């Protein structure tokens, strides 16, 4: 009576990888651009009344 | 003569997965194949059982 204990099993099936990643969220956050030298320079130029 | 033999059904999937060979044949293509090895003794068995 050969059960399923006589025959003896090999490579197990791979059936699904599982990866691991953060919902990675900074191109919605902030506000990008490439800057072409090692020191990025912004301007704020603003807008006074009279007593500045 | 007469010979018999059990094999269950899921032996049956195991063996045609895993290995890749159907497991009612081999039965067959053990059982025929034992009992002419048994004549085939007995016949030579009688000759010397015979034998001055």
């Amino acid at each position: 009576s050969t059960t399923t204990n006589s025959n003896s099993i090999g490579r197990p099936n791979l059936v699904a990888l599982t990866r691991a990643t953060t919902k990675l969220i900074y191109s919605d956050i902030v506000a990008t651009q490439r800057t072409n030298q090692p020191v990025a320079a912004f301007y704020g130029i603003k807008y006074l009344n009279p007593d500045n | 003569r007469q010979l018999k033999a059990a094999y269950s059904i899921e032996l049956a999937q195991d063996l045609r997965a895993v290995h890749g060979m159907d497991a009612d044949a081999e039965l067959s293509g053990i059982l025929a194949t034992e009992i002419m090895l048994e004549i085939n003794r007995e016949v030579v068995d009688w000759i010397n059982y015979s034998a001055q």
